[PDB]
């Protein structure tokens, strides 16, 4: 029933600009969404919950914004570790825990 | 010590099924929901199912419904997904996370799933 | 459908609604006859005179989140003179009273809320029934959640 | 009937009934006239039309045990020549989170129930209110446990 | 004041009062019409019929103090000539289960209680709908604490 | 190290009063309600009062109602029961019990009474 | 109101073969019922609360069950000191905590 | 160990800002209700403001509403007093004080100001 | 809204003798008046709230009652430390948290 946008697909930047990622929703989860880190080669990351709380050990670069259907995850200075693929989740219950397409982020 | 370990994952196959093991340590493990959540090979992340703390609650995804069942133990403090009549789209790394299970009206899930297990292969061909 | 023609309503909970209050009239034992209307999600009054208001939700939760969680019940009237709403009946309950900590279970918890009175409405005035927390709403059975008026004069 | 032939009940707990609900109607200030009867715990209705229905509930406890608690309250109809019971009206309350630790002192709580709607009822059927713990039900006092309905239109 | 010559009242409390409960009438959606009045704090009924009765208070508080807190709220009935008052709804909340810990913080919490019922009344009855707690009265907003009766026989 | 200590039995006529004592130590006595059980010699157990853990609610059995008073004192942490107009049918063993009051409506109480005291005579002679 | 019976009166067994004691209330308690076990020369002891739950420190033999208006205490293995008066009590308000007449178990 | 400690009185000029400090030490701040009370010389006390935990709710006295703003830090455990438009009634000795907050419809606050801290002199020169 | 008077204002005793003083509302406050201690040179010091209830620490000779609109606070047995200023101080809303005139308590 709610289906998950990403944009862009593919972001390339390099170290120190801003990074600006997209969640949108077809129709509206309140602040239910959640934000998640996944590196090459390990399990997924917790960064951003209810749409704008940073998880904890998090760096401050990352924040999280927005509500209902439009949501915005903002690296304001990229930093090499960032390199990864992140996810946006849903948490309501039409379908339940559904997870965003992805977006990666690799340099120029 | 906190920590996630599964086990179970291998070779099969089509049509056999396969028991998934996520066992906890370092916390109370009583007191937490559980997910299993699947990533197929080049693919993203795909919800796989969840269960309460006591299993009141259980949700599955719909290409699941029917074949996979989550269960969990809260005296050996290990969760489980047993997979019946495994298919080729089954093929994907397994991780078991934990969730703090705090909800609206059953349908809303605040939080995240905030510690992971690291994964077990399911290979299907 | 009564020999002294009468305006009644009893509306009741979408349940196929996804975390939202939607009324509906479409269900056994569920009523929307003698000239009251329903849109927008609101019943419209076709006569003037002395009516019965009430409407009951049921909220559901598991465990306690960080931020206070305040569940708000209101009835309100838009007049076809007036500029906005002014409520008529309203409750507010407090069902959680610390967040859960972590190592607890989210344990369940149910919250109803009832409303009902007597107003003098005039013909045309929109009546609602809102709720400020759609997402702790509760349809999971059948008379848990619903809406109703009914003309006691004319 | 020295009303306007209007077919009207409002029975209360028996206070001397012990730990069980059963509705009894001589009392001062509680009804049961213009054909309405009381069968097997039941409110028999004599005429098609529309109702108001309501009843309140007290639920007592000291402490909480060790097993969950859910306090149900729901008014329910079984039609004529009819199997099933459709549900009319339901709350919902959780009092007890958890139990009451040794050491502890088991302090008094206290949960109304309220349930009230209108509905469209035809002759011959019968409506329950009824509750889940009987064990839990308060009436210490008069005014708390009862259960009513009158017709607005016949 | 005259809809109908139907004997209405739906009264509120007074929002400037201080730690008090005084009914008042003049406001926007409160009635007060066919005969019933309000004297000494209690509504006055002019015919004898059946009327409904009902009435929502509000609690709200900050924390819970050492002693504990009962918040009961009571629909009474005094006949002509008579010198007793006669109960005829009446219901009690615990929101304080312990009092706030030193050091925790004093959350806010609030606590409706609502009662309805039918009841037989004769000329000059005086209904009264009183609280236990009035330092715990809330009626910050409109529709939150009221009181009124509609006859709807005679 | 959890332990009810009872004492104030003995011979006593018909008509007069006798006030047994019952002293808590090792648990949060104010926590906990508090029971009398009598046993006539020869007979089985007889319960005669109850008390919650503040007081609050007080129950007595036909018997002793009227005559009895149980009472309690959470700073000295102990029960006592007073006995006026002794009869001769109340010569009994008398045990103080303690239970942790947990009740459905007031009526129907959870779990049961888990520790008792050693007793004490009372013999009502003349 | 509520009258209990309790039989038998008198068992008399030999060590090991399994007692079987009935309790009987004239109204239904639901669960809230007890077995107390006394010892000659002692203190009652709780042996069973609430029909089913066995008491802490209490010994895996005895075991309760029944519900309503028929309950049961059954010990599998008698040992040399579980010969004792066995009492049930039922826990309602009318009358509140009424004692049954008890059993007497012997050897022999 | 349990104590608040006030600073940045002196002699201001009529008309002009001045900004009262009040940090906390010992004690879960972030828990309490704050009140300022003030005493001029040779006079009696004067309630001025107070706030609740969370500020969620914040109460002025009709002598200093429109231009004293009570705040909160509770990162820093620190309390303020933004005194604007400073007066010659505004002279006086400025004391923070704790409060539980607890309170009955927000109207009625039980218990009371327990702990006080050693207040700072605020004269206005004129 | 509220006025509060506080008599005698000046109160002359000696050492060992008792002390009444008098808080009064010209509306009733229920029990929500509390009893400040002003010593000379420190800051005030709570002794009774809700009317009735000693703070912690104060000594057991410092006593309130009254209620509604009439307040009274008791040294039953004056020592040389409770010679200081007391305020009496209504808790309700209208107007919020007034401190009464004060009342001096001096030997002579």
């Amino acid at each position: 029933e709610i289906v998950l946008t990403q944009s862009p697909a593919t972001l390339s930047l390099s170290p120190g600009e801003r990074a600006t990622l997209s969640c949108r929703a077809s129709q509206s989860v309140y602040s239910y969404l959640a934000w998640y880190q996944q590196k090459p080669g390990q399990a997924p990351r917790l960064l951003i919950y209810d749409a704008s709380n940073r998880a904890t050990g998090i760096p401050a670069r990352f924040s999280g914004s927005g509500s209902g259907t439009d949501f915005t995850l903002t690296i304001s200075s990229l930093e090499p570790e960032d390199f990864a693929v992140y996810y946006c989740q849903q948490r309501s219950n039409w379908p339940p825990f559904t997870f965003g397409p992805g977006t990666k982020v690799d340099i120029k | 010590q906190v920590q996630l370990v599964e086990s179970g994952g291998g070779v099969v196959q089509p049509g056999r099924s396969l028991r998934l093991s996520c066992a906890a340590s370092g916390f109370i493990f009583s007191s937490y929901a559980m997910h299993w959540v699947r990533q197929a090979p080049g693919n993203g992340l795909e919800w796989v199912a969840f269960m309460s703390y006591d299993g009141s609650n259980k949700k599955y995804a719909d290409s699941v419904k029917g074949r996979f069942t989550i269960s969990r133990d809260n005296s050996k403090n290990t969760l489980y997904l047993q997979m019946n009549s495994l298919r080729a789209e089954d093929t994907a790394v397994y991780y078991c996370a934990r969730d703090r299970g705090i909800a609206a009206g059953g349908n809303y899930y605040y939080y995240g799933m905030d510690v992971w297990g690291q994964g077990t292969t399911v290979t299907v061909s | 459908r009564t020999p002294s023609d009468k305006p009644v309503a009893h509306v009741v909970a979408n349940p196929q609604a996804e975390g939202q209050l939607q009324w509906l009239n479409r269900r056994a034992n569920a009523l929307l006859a003698n000239g009251v209307e329903l849109r927008d999600n609101q019943l419209v009054v076709p006569s003037e005179g002395l009516y019965l208001i009430y409407s009951q939700v049921l909220f559901k939760g598991q465990g306690c989140p960080s931020t206070h969680v305040l569940l708000t019940h209101t009835i309100s009237r838009i007049a076809v003179s007036y500029q906005t709403k002014v409520n008529l009946l309203s409750a507010i309950k407090s069902p959680c009273q610390r967040e859960t900590p972590e190592g607890a279970e989210a344990k369940p918890w149910y919250e109803p809320i009832y409303l009902g009175g007597v107003f003098q409405l005039e013909k045309g005035d929109r009546l609602s029934a809102e709720i400020n927390r759609p997402d702790y709403l509760d349809f999971a059975e059948s008379g848990q959640v619903y809406f109703g008026i009914i003309a006691l004069t004319s």
